[PDB]
């Protein structure tokens, strides 16, 4: 009955809380919006991990950032990401925005999705296999664990 | 009448057997062709292969890959910094394609989804290291897909 | 499969099942098993009136 | 040239960032594209919105603990400077309130000394000068001579409160609303003060390490005008827009609401200490090495104060 | 393109980096979108077009690029900076 | 969600109805044609499955046309029976992403999960004979890559003879599904001829019943040697649209009987050692092939100095590939006709005083990919 | 009134656990209007429609009219029905009428 | 001990609502051959708490838009009214005996939307105002037409009170002497509860979760959990009221058996709508009803009238 041990299991209630049922909201803004599809897709079905697909931030926290991103673009995202509630997260996914990945060299692509974000976890990929994706989310529950 | 037709219908899509697999515990089928993480490997002799053509660097698209070949001390060429970022390649399977010598591989492996960008950017070591975990399987892929190349 | 559904509607019944209980027997319990009186009108209540009273 | 993609030669440690402190400074290093060491004492989570602020491979969280000799030997441990910036105003139990300005300083110091660090830099209030009311003017006073001590050719920040809209102090009478009126001991000039600011105090601490002069020198940062208390608050009223009530009060019934509001385990909103924080007013003594002497000129707090408020309009 | 006898042309011109050509776009119909791009990855000018503007690009970012001179890695980055808060 | 992640459609809406819609298209102009002109051609090929994404192979084989004109050069006719096979198999991709995620947008859901079970079983075709699940890099100038492997054709054939009943239980769900009909039926219809002056491609003609199509009319491949059934929309609605997107399902599913009944033996690659790369067996042990290997991936195949516009029967429309080889091995220009860049033009034209969710469907019907517009 | 204020206090002390509870850092931006990403053009205003109250005000007049169909199942048992019947079927039918005066004037 | 009678009224049915969200993620699951929650359960039973854990633990902030009062109200109301419209109910004994607790089911039931009105108002959110407005028309337009035939259904019972309803159905049902009556009832009540293919006021892709967005955490938790509470108390509703049953009075709890299982065979049909049809749009939504079933519910209503008339059969 000392003070930590119940401190312990607060701890693991909460965390554990928030890593069972996360709920992405997705830009997927280009080519890998598909993949993230076949995660949802019955085959894999990401529901039944918990999470479902919910779209406005304020209804979702974890964030998957699909797909290259671009200088216009670049704004609106910094927008959502601010307009999410704490404990907010992202994803970033594929080559595509882990570093503009095939279109690093370009005018209107803004490098990696770290420039305008605090990255979790990445997925590397071009696309990245949902299955791929699918480790990378349980990855990011072993990693919210650990909060 | 229709509609009581749509909605019979979805009524038998529940007596269906669901398609999910089990993942983790299960994984889904792939392919001797698929292509994942890299892995520079070593010959049986236990010899490294990779001798720096360093035209690895030049058909990658995405350029991911750096090379700065130095001779060997017994005068054979060899990488001093052999390295390529994730971060960048986009898995195309150009590099597999190229090597003369076959050493580069694109390695069946496809899960290596990691906290920190820079691990994605890896080393030589981290690529040989990659090589030594997965040889037997890779040898098997390419065992299994060469005449098919 | 789909039979699988069924630990989780199952559940559903049960909580529901509880107040329809809940109440019938309450009232058992408060009135002695005469089963509660309804007094949708002056009169019935009047008999309540005229009760009580008597015991 | 100067960048994101930049090097440069420092390799600061700045213990503590996670605060107000020192995502501006951490930042400014981030344009240079200088490397730091930020290291945590917290959770990872807090600190996560400070991996933007570098370049791939600048930032460095490490983990660490005040307490531990060695524990601040990792992350001097090739520092080529280190800037202590440790300080809770309300004192948490476990970490009790002296040691803070202290030991932590002290043993901050020495390991400087012993890693051969390149420089050393620390922070204290400008009323760190010894005054009986209030514990951190002291203990910071003594970490500050102890430090100076320790680690003589270090110089010394003196901010007499900087101005953000974060802040954790304009933000913090602006919500004073909360409660209903605002506690003035005596109104009008029972106090008096000045703020450096947030973006000003940290182009002065980088502008330090690009001064060769700023040695062992105490700089001290104060603010352009020395605003009255109670015409103060009125401009924070007066573009918080806020109805705005004066609260005249006996000097003892403050703190007997201080030790009232002490009570709470979590972050209480207002502590004695910072009840001995309010009504002190800075001195207003100049000769010390400053803000202006490292060149850079203090942007108005006039012009400034309506964007770190906005939040709190109606 | 022309349909029933199903075969396919190419007319062409030139043009100087400041005289303005015209317009096309009341004789195919199908051209309005393309006198927005062609300005905004160019200098050249159409007269009689009715709204010439930037798309394929950020705002401001101004140098036309496809001028085949023009670095691919322009002129220009954003990124957010959280002393200012903003990209 | 109807945005498709990259759209910023501002529009100046009354109190419900739209007054006009205006597109704000870039939002994912990811910059291409610009990196393709610092490319040699080889390497330049990964960036067309990276345009229209959803068919990933109709732009390659868009391409490795668009290269052999200029190059004067004829893939061996097993080549053309995989180009035709493959490029009909992602026929059926965009169409089964079309028509559902057009359903998605206007809340049906559930058609969705029904059908993408079956697109990830094209995708473990993609998945076995490319090595990846979908990009995949295959379909080359010369040709094609490696050759597909000895248990595939059994598989497509046991899956393909199975197909038919999903496609049908949806039509189940859905063509007489009079809600849906009511949703989608006298909207957004177009002129015929006026289609034809904004240029519109593929099905958007058909709805409105011209009778043009590039398949039957100008035939690229082995399309003489097959044989199926154009089908032409009448009323020019969304509805007719969307039963030519299925019938047109129903006619690639006849094509795949044709492919897999008349799929000659022989080479794959062509001949020339001088564009196509020689087989690793060879090149390893004989010196004019390691030696075009070589040259073939450091400097690349020069191409004649010379201009051209191919285009094909890509699902959403024509594609069209329009490029200049100045003689070295970097094309100089290669400028990209995306299909849907006209359409999404067309729109508001299409879709003035109609309500608001109307323009959503709408946009579904001109089943637009943004990365192909953006280009 | 007891189950009204045990449902009441309740819901309030859902409210109260929501709010005094997650104890973290708001903040503004993070607290600006939704609006799909981009900043607002301007706080809501005036989405006028004569198409809103056109048949919103029908509604409130139908409303009105069942008001007066209420009474019907009691009125059912009257001593005189043929004195009533004309009248139960009467109002149904300028409901009706009146439902069908617009059904036609568009 | 009245109020622990209440109490035990209240728990059970948030439980219930609860892990009516788990089978709709199930059915609505199986539907898509693609199986529902699972992993945390081991059945996913476990899953709804962890959900509200999740919910509640997340920050809910204050918007700086929008009007505070307003704001954090109308949630209030919306559980309020949603548990409160239960206590009048049969099960087989009513908490309360209502004379005409019917009328009072109308009642709470017309409240409630009006907590939508405010839920998008105060929101200040453009997809705020829009999205409620649009939905507070589909709404009324529905309970016109609702009160109408439920009035019909209710000439024949007798009166307004609700447990003579059981009395009056002590054989045949109601369903099969007025069953259209009990198709326009369906709809209205999967309209009213804004469900399926009358799905305008979450809006969805239409309007990216429609009023709702702009409330995060916990107010969230209490309009989603509320509109759980309305769906399963029509349903329930209208089992009771279209699909009699035996009744001993000795054995009370028997019909309770039943009678879950006539209200939850009604609840999982919504499910197994929205696993169908695509969703209206707000003209055709509206179309439907004042041009088509109106008129029926008119016609029919005349013609309840008059049958107790010419077949001497007044209750
Ligand atoms: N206007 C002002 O605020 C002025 C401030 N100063 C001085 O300058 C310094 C910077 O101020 P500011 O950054 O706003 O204060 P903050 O509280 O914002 O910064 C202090 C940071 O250091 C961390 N920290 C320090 N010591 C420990 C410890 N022993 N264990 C765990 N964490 C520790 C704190 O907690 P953690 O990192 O664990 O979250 C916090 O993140 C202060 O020390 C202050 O006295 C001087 C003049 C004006
Ligand atoms: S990952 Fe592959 S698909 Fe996704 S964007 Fe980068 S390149 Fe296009
Ligand atoms: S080909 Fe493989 S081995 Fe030959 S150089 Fe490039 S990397 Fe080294
Ligand atoms: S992976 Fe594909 S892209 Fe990245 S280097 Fe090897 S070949 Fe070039």
């Amino acid at each position: 009955s000392r003070g930590e041990y119940v401190v312990a299991k607060l701890d693991d209630l909460v965390n554990w809380a928030r890593r069972s049922s996360l709920w992405p909201m997705t830009f997927g803004l280009a080519c890998c919006a598909v993949e993230m599809m076949h995660m949802a897709a019955p085959r894999y079905d990401m529901d039944r991990f918990g999470v479902v697909f919910r779209a406005s931030p304020r209804q979702s926290d974890v964030m998957i950032v699909a797909g290259t991103l671009t200088n216009k673009m670049a704004p609106a995202l910094r927008k959502v990401y601010d307009q999410m509630p704490e404990p907010r997260y992202v994803v970033s996914m594929g080559s595509c925005a882990n570093g503009g990945g095939y279109y690093h060299y370009s005018y209107s692509v803004v490098r990696g999705c770290d420039r305008i974000v605090p990255v979790d976890i990445y997925v590397p990929g071009c696309p990245p296999t949902a299955e791929a994706l699918l480790y990378g989310i349980l990855q990011l529950q072993r990693k919210i664990k650990r909060e | 009448t229709e509609l009581v037709r749509g909605l019979g219908m979805t009524l038998s899509y529940l007596f269906r057997e669901p398609a999910t697999i089990n993942y983790p515990f299960e994984k889904g089928p792939l392919s001797p062709r698929f292509r994942g993480e890299h892995a520079l490997r070593r010959y049986p002799s236990g010899e490294e292969r990779c001798i720096a053509c360093k035209l690895c660097e030049a058909v990658c698209p995405a350029q991911a890959i750096t090379i700065e070949a130095e001779p060997r001390a017994d005068g054979s060429r060899r990488t001093t910094r052999y390295d390529i970022d994730m971060t960048k390649c986009i898995y195309c399977g150009f590099c597999q394609e190229a090597c003369p010598v076959d050493a580069i591989v694109e390695g069946p492996n496809f899960e290596f989804s990691t906290e920190t960008h820079e691990e994605l950017l890896y080393n030589k070591e981290k690529l040989l290291n990659n090589g030594d975990k997965w040889e037997a399987e890779i040898a098997a892929n390419i065992q299994a897909d060469y005449l098919y190349r | 499969m789909w039979f699988e559904i069924l630990p989780g509607i199952a559940v559903m019944a049960a909580c529901l099942f509880i107040p329809g209980m809940a109440t019938a027997h309450i009232h058992k319990f408060t009135n002695g098993g005469k089963e509660k009186r309804v007094a949708h009108f002056s009169y019935q209540w009047n008999l309540m009136e005229r009760d009580r009273r008597i015991s | 040239k100067g960048g994101r993609s930049s090097v440069s030669g420092i390799v600061a440690t700045v213990f503590g960032a996670t605060g107000f402190l020192g995502r501006y400074v951490v930042n400014h290093l981030g344009r240079m594209g200088s490397q730091v060491i930020v290291p945590y004492r917290c959770e990872p989570y807090d600190t996560m919105h400070l991996r933007p602020m570098g370049d791939l491979g600048q930032i460095i969280f490490m983990e660490w603990n005040g307490k531990d000799k060695d524990s601040i030997r990792k992350v001097v441990e090739h520092s080529n400077v280190v800037i202590n910036l440790v300080g809770r105003e309300w004192e948490t139990k476990n970490f009790d309130f002296e040691d803070v300005f202290v030991k932590i300083p002290h043993a901050i110091a020495q390991v400087s000394k012993e890693a051969g660090v390149e420089k050393l830099i620390h922070i204290s209030h400008l009323n760190a000068d010894i005054k009986s009311p209030s514990r951190y003017l002291r203990s910071k006073a003594v970490g500050e001579k102890e430090v100076r001590a320790a680690f003589p050719e270090a110089t010394i920040i003196k901010p007499s409160d900087i101005f953000g809209r974060e802040d954790r102090f304009l933000n913090y009478f602006a919500s004073m609303r909360w409660f209903g009126g605002v506690p003035l001991i005596s109104l009008g000039k029972e106090t008096v003060k000045q703020p450096v600011y947030i973006v000003d105090v940290s182009k002065g601490i980088i502008n330090a390490i690009k001064d060769p002069d700023a040695k062992g020198k105490t700089f001290a940062f104060v603010g352009p005008n020395r605003y009255l208390l109670f015409d103060l608050v009125q401009y924070i009223f007066a573009v918080a827009y806020r109805p705005f009530l004066p609260y005249p009060l006996p000097h003892f019934a403050y703190r007997w609401v201080g030790r009232l509001f002490e009570v709470s385990p979590f972050e209480p909103w207002t502590t004695r200490d910072k009840v001995e924080r309010v009504h002190m007013s800075d001195m207003t003594l100049p000769h010390l090495p400053g803000l202006e002497d490292l060149g850079i000129q203090a942007t108005p707090l006039e012009l400034k104060a309506i964007e770190v408020l906005r939040r709190h309009r109606t | 393109l022309s349909l029933r006898f199903n075969s396919r042309i190419r007319v062409k011109t030139y043009t100087d980096e400041l005289t303005p050509i015209e317009s096309s776009v009341t004789v195919y119909k199908a051209a309005n979108w393309y006198e927005r791009e062609i300005w905004d990855m160019f200098g050249v000018f159409f007269a009689n077009h009715p709204d010439l503007r930037r798309i394929l690009t950020d705002y401001g970012f101004e140098g036309h690029p496809f001028r085949k001179d023009f670095p691919l890695s322009g002129y220009v980055e954003l990124r957010y900076d959280d002393e200012v808060k903003r990209v | 969600p109807a945005a498709h992640g990259v759209l910023r459609l501002v529009m100046e809406l009354s109190g419900e109805m739209v007054r006009k819609c205006d597109p704000h298209i870039g939002l994912l102009h990811r910059g291409t044609e610009k990196l393709i002109e610092y490319k040699t051609y080889l390497q330049a090929l990964p960036y067309f499955d990276r345009l229209d994404y959803v068919s990933m192979m109709c732009n390659e084989q868009a391409y490795s046309l668009a290269v052999e004109k200029l190059l004067n050069i004829q893939p061996p006719p097993r080549a053309q029976w995989i180009r035709v096979l493959f490029g009909e198999i992602t026929r059926l991709l965009n169409h089964i992403m079309a028509v559902t995620t057009h359903a998605l947008d206007i809340g049906a859901m559930t058609p969705f999960f029904w059908m993408f079970e079956e697109r990830e079983k094209m995708f473990e075709f993609y998945e076995r004979v490319s090595g990846a699940r979908m990009h995949a890099a295959y379909i080359r100038p010369g040709g094609v890559h490696q050759d597909l492997p000895l248990g595939l054709l059994d598989d497509i054939y046991e899956f393909s003879k199975n197909f038919s009943f999903r496609i049908d239980e949806l039509e189940e769900m859905l063509t007489n599904n009079r809600i849906w009909r009511n949703r989608t039926v006298d909207i957004g219809v177009v002129t015929a001829e006026d289609a034809l002056n904004y240029g519109f491609s593929g099905v958007m003609l058909r709805g409105s019943g011209i009778q043009w199509d590039l398949r039957k009319t100008q035939p690229y491949d082995v399309y003489d040697q097959v044989e199926f059934d154009v089908p032409i929309g009448s009323r020019g609605d969304c509805y007719d649209r969307y039963l030519c997107r299925v019938e047109e399902m129903r006619q690639s599913l006849r094509i795949i009987s044709q492919c897999l009944n008349k799929m000659p033996p022989g080479e794959i690659k062509v001949d020339d050692a001088k564009v196509s790369p020689p087989k690793r067996a060879e090149m390893k042990t004989s010196m004019e092939s390691l030696i075009h290997h070589f040259k073939l991936y450091t400097e690349g195949y020069q191409v004649p100095p010379g201009a051209t516009y191919t285009a094909i029967e890509a699902p959403k429309g024509e594609f069209g590939v329009y490029l200049v080889s100045d003689g070295s091995s970097r094309p100089y220009r290669c400028k990209i006709k995306a299909p849907g860049f006209a359409h999404l033009a067309g729109l508001d034209k299409m879709s003035k005083g109609h309500m608001l969710a109307d323009v959503v469907a709408i946009i579904g019907t001109q089943d637009i990919v943004f990365g192909e517009v953006d280009r | 009134m007891l189950t009204l204020l045990t449902n009441v206090t309740l819901a309030s002390l859902l409210v109260l656990i929501a709010f005094w509870l997650p104890q973290l850092n708001a903040y503004s931006e993070k607290t600006s209007p939704y609006e799909c990403g981009f900043d607002p053009m301007g706080s809501a205003r005036l989405p006028f429609s004569m198409k809103f109250f056109l048949v919103a005000i029908t509604f409130l007049l139908f409303d009105l009219e069942i008001a007066l169909l209420l009474p019907l199942p009691w009125a059912s048992q009257t001593n005189n029905l043929k004195t009533m019947l004309t009248m139960a079927l009467f109002l149904l039918i300028l409901l009706a009428a009146s439902l069908a005066y617009e059904w036609t004037q568009k | 001990m009245f109020m622990i009678n209440i109490l035990s009224l209240i728990i059970p049915i948030l439980l219930a609502v609860a892990f009516l969200t788990l089978v709709e993620r199930k059915v609505l699951g199986y539907m898509q051959l693609r199986k529902g929650p699972n992993v945390v359960g081991p059945y996913g039973l476990l899953q709804p708490i962890a959900d509200a854990l999740k919910l509640f633990t997340k920050e809910p902030l204050r918007p700086a838009t929008s009007s505070i009062s307003m704001f954090i109200i109308a949630p209030i109301l919306a559980l309020s009214l949603a548990l409160t419209m239960w206590v009048p109910l049969p099960m087989p004994y009513p908490l309360i005996n209502m004379n005409l607790g019917v009328l009072f089911m109308l009642a709470m039931s017309s409240l409630a939307v009006y907590s939508i009105l405010w839920s998008g108002w105060a929101s200040n959110s453009k997809y705020a105002l829009i999205g409620a407005l649009r939905a507070v028309a589909q709404t009324i337009s529905y309970e016109v037409t609702l009160a109408i035939i439920l009035l019909s259904v209710l000439l024949m019972n007798g009166s307004y009170t609700l447990s003579t309803l059981i009395t009056t159905q002590e054989h045949i049902w109601m369903i099969f002497t007025s069953w259209p009556l009990a198709m326009m009832w369906f709809i209205s009540t999967l309209a009213e509860t804004n469900r399926a293919p009358f799905d305008l006021t979450e809006g969805e892709s239409e309007l990216v979760s429609g009023f709702n967005v702009e409330y995060a955490a916990g107010p969230f938790a209490m309009f989603f959990m509320a509109e759980y509470a309305n769906i399963i108390m029509m349903n329930a509703f209208t089992a009771i009221l279209f699909l009699g049953a035996s009744h001993d009075p000795h054995t009370p709890e028997l019909y309770t058996i039943n009678f879950v299982l006539k209200t939850l065979a009604l609840t999982i049909t919504f499910l197994w709508i929205r696993a169908s049809y695509p969703r209206f749009r707000y003209d055709q939504l509206m179309h439907l009803l004042w041009k088509s079933f109106l008129p029926l519910t008119l016609a029919l209503c005349m013609w309840h009238i008059s049958l107790p008339i010419m077949t001497a059969s007044i209750p």
